[PDB]
RNA sequence: AGCCUGAGAAACGGCUACUACAUCCAAGGAAGGGCAGGCGCGCAAAUUACCCAAUCCCGACACGGGGAGGUAGUGACAAUAAAUACUGAUACAGGGCUCUUUCGGGUCUUGUAAUUGGAAUGAGUACAAUUUAAAUCCCUUAACGAGGAACAAUUGGAGG
């Protein structure tokens, strides 16, 4: 349907992923979180269940940092969208905070392994950038951004 | 060769010992109710590391268990064995703890000559002599006249001479070595006859906990005069 | 710290134990979306209302 | 290069020492366990010939090095308390 | 239901279309032939094949072998040398083939060229990749890397999943023996031929000796003149005529038979001897090699 | 047919070998006995330049034709057992 | 099952030929069926060229086939052909 | 000394039809495709495209149509 | 069917006779019986791998021996992650796109087989060192390693 294939193409590439399997995956884990929310949901208020799952929950997606610090309640839990989480992905990130000139900049400077999370370098760009993590994404002391070599092509031109 | 997992839980392995676990050999505490010697050094005390070098320190005269050196390997010694150790000159005791688990303990020589032995029972032996056996499946010719079953007896370890007696008494405190409530030291206060089998005595603890535990499995250690150091 | 207790090498996972952890994880209910564990929603919610009304 | 000890125990009836060392090379490649029981025959004032050491993983992202060395007091004692595949490894 | 449909499938997968069998009940040896491009040791593998089957350390083994292999049948190997009139003629022949591979050098024209050549005349019995050259590795990561995408590429050559063995290094100048004793018990139980129309209606044999007939007063009043050839071999397709049979000896011309000599195996094969047990005797093990030593 | 997807069967002859235009469904249509009945049906080949492919007298597998001759039920898959659309785009050489 | 009734056909006709002159050894195994397939044989060839003779090597392998009656008769063969596709 | 087998034969290709190195790497393909679906959206709805410039207002840049009304009629 | 040792067996380890097989021979005689693999259509697809290194077992016995145990190899049946490129400048062309309504509407920066510039590198190649019974893998890691005619993305469908 061209509803669906347009939307799914506007993710794709105001977000550069790589493909709709990678779309799907998002959708899969925003539906079960939503699933579960529902189940909540469909619990009455100040029951246990609810109170204790529903805050534990709200807990995780702020700790993870899609949920805003604001709102913390099961209606907006789901309200979570799909582009909230796209928006989470270190990808983004790195275009987000400005290391890199575009989304497609930022997606071959993580395979090339010049960002790094925190202490280790990170390989992958779905990875999910937790918000208390979100402060250190910065080049690695390997990567010609950050010190090291002069790298490759300027050896090559060195020579 | 059982598994690690079959093995008793009482004398502890990690996850990482492998699949299997040694059997102790045959001697004289009884299977269940045994720690060997491979597991006393390497796993517990880990004075060693592999299969091999327990077998190099017990081939050289380095163990010695009850005063008498020990050569194989998995020699069981089951509960209140002592074990000297000459280089480090040290001796552990093997005690229960409130949950059930073997817990060795560090003594010196004054204390470390001398055992506390359950007796099993008595009988006359050939010529008409009495002798006395205790659950170290020692044999004590020419006792004292007064040390019946289910007493206790302090053994010079040096000469194996009856050195002391302790008489099973309600009002008396024990530890248990067998049951549901294991190693649950306290005080014996009631007995129960109950004749045709299976006799029972109640035994609460110092802090008001009553519970029933049959005299094959209580072990009395003293009164008050808790002859062994155990650990605080 | 089991590494270091007695200095040992481990051998790395093996076919066994990996196999097994691989089916527990094909039979849980749980999920690592982010650095946070999901877990379903069901015996322990069940666990929840039975200590709460204990 | 630089070296640190911890859980160092005597051994006194192997009469063997076990510590387990953190060597740190930065920005080298890995440490050559022969040169380092060159370096811990001396560290602690023994003979080469009476050093071992395997263990010996090199931490995630360089930098650390966890090895594990043991000291004998004699190369006598190493002869007779070693495993035969660490003797050859050795190279006695 | 589905137990139905996997019972049809199999079945349609197991028809065929109805051609004419044409083997004697006393078969001849079955043709093994050896091909691979040059300098890769198709002589050394004939070498160690023929110790490992009758125990003999031949120095120089030329030209076709006959080994038998079970009390049923026997099997005969024949290398191909380096040009590609024999490799035409051996292929157009051939019943089971050992693919030579070069290992590290990857695939060769004579490899490729073969194939295609054995695929259009006439796909044979089996065939068999052999993999050699592999001691010439210095790291096994690379060594596996190779190996794997040698198969991959073999089995789009031929088909999915076919049988290639892998030989690592060169011990007594004569191969691993483990290694050529499993690739023997690949190729001792074996199967009857897939019978093709061209060997199933035409007449060949490949000569085991050969011989020349010639009165030397006639070598000595003319040096090249016409001389009468002995050749020695196993019928293997369908039967001679009697009498006044055209031959077309490949690479020289088409002839006629002067005689035909009918006459026994050297290579009796205990069933045709005593004409139910497993195991093959020391006695029962033979070989038949009249031009190789 | 029968209860199976694919049967196999013998090309007995290329009926409509001396059509005219290229692509006409008589040019392309080959007629078949399907061994495991005995039975005489019709099958296409998708292409002429793959008609030239198919010889006579050749384990020829066929299956379904789910969409100039309306009705012929079957299309030719394999040929001699390598894949026909294989064979037409000149991977692989034809086994015979 | 027209598969194994095919096979079954071409066995009887397999059989009934063989079973027709299992009956006499002169005039049929040795005159009517020709030399059966298996048994070894000796060839003798007359008139064949003393060049092959001075270079016969003893690696290049020696083939005979069957030329039949068709196969001796001179023509203009029509044939189906195509180039190979990786010849350049 | 040895004849090299060539890339043909090394990967079948045969006679596949030809294609485009968009098609060749799946993530450009779907930059190319969304930069170019975004040009068309611009020619048929409008964008916001930043508000007036840093020089200032230089008039309705393209054009002023009179007799054109594009409100949704309620 | 019977017997034998031994703490522990009616051991199947042996013997004894009968029966049913099979082998060698100088035709007088002699010894012997299991499991694993391949085919099982004429057409098919996971090793005939390494060591007792650790845990454990048996012995005159620290040293000898272990068919449990671990190590290795294959796999698009799935499942998991993601390469095959990133970013500028210049010159030139004026059209590019869209629709309900179509010889009719709307909207405005779009391209180029154009010309040059940047940087980044991981697949691979690989000195070593480490790992380990010995190796591999993992972690370290010097040196190489991108311009399309290549370090060579496919499968289907529609249409000129
Ligand atoms: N290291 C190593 N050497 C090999 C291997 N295979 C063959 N060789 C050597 O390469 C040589 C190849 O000789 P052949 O196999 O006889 O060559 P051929 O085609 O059989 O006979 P020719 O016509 O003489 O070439 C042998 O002599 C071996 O010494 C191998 O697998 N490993
Ligand atoms: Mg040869």
């Amino acid at each position: 349907e061209a509803a669906r294939l347009d939307s799914e193409l506007k993710l794709v590439g105001e977000y550069g992923l790589r493909n709709k399997r990678e779309v799907w995956r998002v959708l899969l884990t925003l539906s079960k979180i939503r699933r579960a929310a529902r189940i909540l949901l469909t619990l009455d208020e100040k029951d246990p269940k609810r109170l204790f799952e529903g805050n534990a929950l709200i807990r995780r997606l702020v700790r993870i940092g899609v949920l805003d610090e604001s709102r913390m309640k099961l209606d907006y839990v789901l309200a979570l969208k799909a582009e909230d989480f796209l928006e989470r992905r270190l990808q983004t990130l790195v275009y987000k905070l400005g290391l890199a000139k575009s989304i497609h900049h930022a997606r071959v400077l993580i395979r090339q392994r010049h960002i790094r999370v925190g202490k280790q370098i990170v390989n992958v760009p779905s990875f999910m950038v937790r918000l208390d993590s979100q402060k250190h994404i910065d080049f690695a002391l390997t990567s010609p951004f950050g010190g090291g070599r002069p790298g490759r092509v300027r050896r090559k031109k060195a020579k | 060769h059982q598994k690690r997992l079959s093995a008793p839980s009482h004398w502890l392995l990690d996850k990482l010992s492998g699949a299997y676990a040694p059997r102790p050999s045959t001697g004289p505490h009884k299977l269940r109710d045994c720690m060997p010697l491979i597991v006393f050094v390497r796993n517990r005390l880990k004075y060693a590391l592999n299969y091999r070098e327990t077998k190099a320190i017990m081939m050289q005269r380095l163990v010695k268990v009850d005063g008498k050196v020990r050569t194989d390997i998995t020699y069981p010694a089951g509960f209140m064995d002592v074990i000297t150790i000459e280089k480090t000159g040290e001796n552990f005791r093997l005690i229960y703890d409130t949950k059930g688990r073997f817990t060795v303990h560090r003594i010196t020589d004054e204390e470390a000559k001398y055992k506390l032995g359950k007796v099993k029972r008595v009988q006359l032996g050939r010529g008409g002599v009495p002798f006395l056996v205790t659950h170290d499946a020692r044999t004590i010719r020419y006792p004292d006249p007064l040390i019946k079953v289910n007493d206790t007896v302090k053994i010079d370890l040096e000469t194996g001479k009856i050195t002391d007696f302790i008489k099973f008494d309600t009002g008396a405190l024990a530890m248990i070595t067998g049951g549901r409530n294991m190693g649950r030291v306290g005080v014996i206060t009631h007995r129960e006859r109950h004749d045709g089998g299976f006799g029972i005595v109640h035994l609460k603890d110092a802090l008001d906990n009553t519970f029933a535990t049959r005299e094959s499995n209580v072990f009395v250690i003293g009164s008050e005069k808790p002859w062994i150091s155990l650990p605080k | 710290e089991y590494e270091e207790t007695n200095f040992v090498r481990l051998p790395k996972e093996s076919k066994k134990e990996r196999a097994k952890r691989a089916r527990m994880e094909g039979r849980s209910g749980r999920m690592n979306f982010g650095g946070e564990e999901f877990r379903e929603l069901g015996e322990g919610a069940e666990r929840i209302s039975r200590l709460t009304k204990a | 290069v630089t070296l640190r000890t911890r859980k160092f125990i005597r051994n006194p009836l192997l009469s063997r020492k076990q510590m387990v060392v953190d060597i740190l090379h930065p920005g080298r490649p890995n440490i050559s366990k022969d040169e380092l029981r060159e370096k811990l025959a001396t560290m602690y004032k023994a003979q080469k010939d009476q050093v071992s050491v395997f263990g010996l993983r090199t931490q995630y992202g360089g930098g650390k090095t966890t090895g594990f060395a043991l000291i004998y007091d004699s190369p006598e004692a190493l002869k007779k308390f070693e495993p035969r595949y660490r003797l050859v490894r050795a190279g006695l | 239901a589905r137990q139905a449909a996997r019972s049809h499938d199999i079945k349609e997968k197991r028809l065929h279309v109805p051609l004419v069998d044409r083997l004697p009940d006393e078969p001849p040896p079955r043709l093994v032939v050896i091909v691979g491009p040059p300098g890769v040791g198709k002589t050394t593998l004939l070498k160690s094949l023929v110790r490992r089957y009758t125990k003999e350390t031949m120095s120089d083994p030329v030209g076709p072998i006959t080994v038998v292999t079970s009390k049923k049948q026997r099997l005969t190997f024949i290398e191909c040398p380096n040009e590609l009139e024999a490799m035409i003629d051996m292929a157009k022949v051939a019943d089971i083939v050992l693919l030579m591979i070069d290992g590290n050098y990857g695939f060769e024209m004579e490899t490729m060229e073969f194939l295609n050549i054995l695929a259009n005349t006439g796909m044979p019995g089996n065939v068999f990749g052999i993999l050699t050259h592999l001691d010439l590795f210095k790291k096994p990561s690379a060594l596996k890397d190779a190996k794997k995408r040698l198969k991959h590429r073999l089995w789009t050559e031929l088909y999915q999943g076919a049988h290639l063995f892998y030989l690592s290094g060169v011990l007594n100048g004569r191969y691993p023996d483990r290694e050529i004793h499993n690739l023997s018990r690949f190729l001792s139980v074996m199967k009857n031929p897939r019978p093709l129309v061209w060997r199933n209606t035409h007449p060949y044999t490949i000569i085991d000796n050969y011989r020349d007939i010639t009165h030397p007063t006639k070598i000595e009043e003319d040096p090249l003149c016409d001389r009468t050839i002995e050749l020695s071999g196993y019928l293997r397709g369908t039967n001679f005529a009697a009498q006044g049979q055209r031959v077309h000896i490949a690479g020289v011309g088409d002839f006629t038979i002067s005689k035909i000599e009918e006459l026994p195996d050297p290579c009796p094969t205990p069933a045709m001897e005593k004409a139910p047990r497993r195991r093959l005797d020391e006695k029962d093990k033979k070989l038949w090699a009249p031009m190789a030593d | 047919f029968g209860g199976s997807s694919h049967a196999k069967g013998i090309v007995l002859e290329k009926v409509g070998v001396e059509a005219k235009q290229p692509n006409s469904a008589i040019r392309k249509c080959v007629r078949v006995q399907l061994i495991k009945n005995g039975k005489k049906v019709t099958a296409f080949v998708p292409n002429d330049g793959c008609l030239n492919f198919v010889d006579e007298n050749d384990e020829v597998l066929l299956a379904g034709f789910g969409r100039d001759i309306p009705g012929v039920r079957f299309k030719v898959v394999k040929v001699s057992g390598v894949g026909l659309l294989a064979l037409w785009k000149e991977k692989k050489e034809k086994p015979r | 099952q027209w598969y194994e009734m095919q096979k079954a056909m071409l066995q009887k006709q397999l059989d009934i030929n063989k079973a027709e002159y299992a009956e006499l050894d002169e005039h049929q195994r040795r005159q009517v069926e020709g030399y059966r397939a298996g048994k070894y044989a000796r060839l003798v060839i007359e008139g064949v060229p003393a060049e092959f003779c001075k270079n016969f090597q003893p690696r290049m392998p020696i083939l005979v086939g069957g030329l039949s009656a068709t196969e001796d008769r001179f023509g203009f063969v029509q044939v189906r052909i195509k180039r190979h596709r990786w010849h350049k | 000394g040895k004849r090299q087998i060539t890339w043909q034969i090394q990967k079948n290709k045969g006679l596949t039809p030809n294609r485009k190195k968009e098609q060749r790497n799946p993530r450009v393909k779907k930059r190319k495709k969304y930069e170019e679906k975004q040009k068309k959206l611009r020619s048929v709805k409008a964008v916001y495209k930043g508000g007036e410039g840093p020089g200032g207002y230089q008039g309705e840049l393209s054009g002023i149509k009179t007799n054109l009304v594009k409100s949704v009629k309620l």
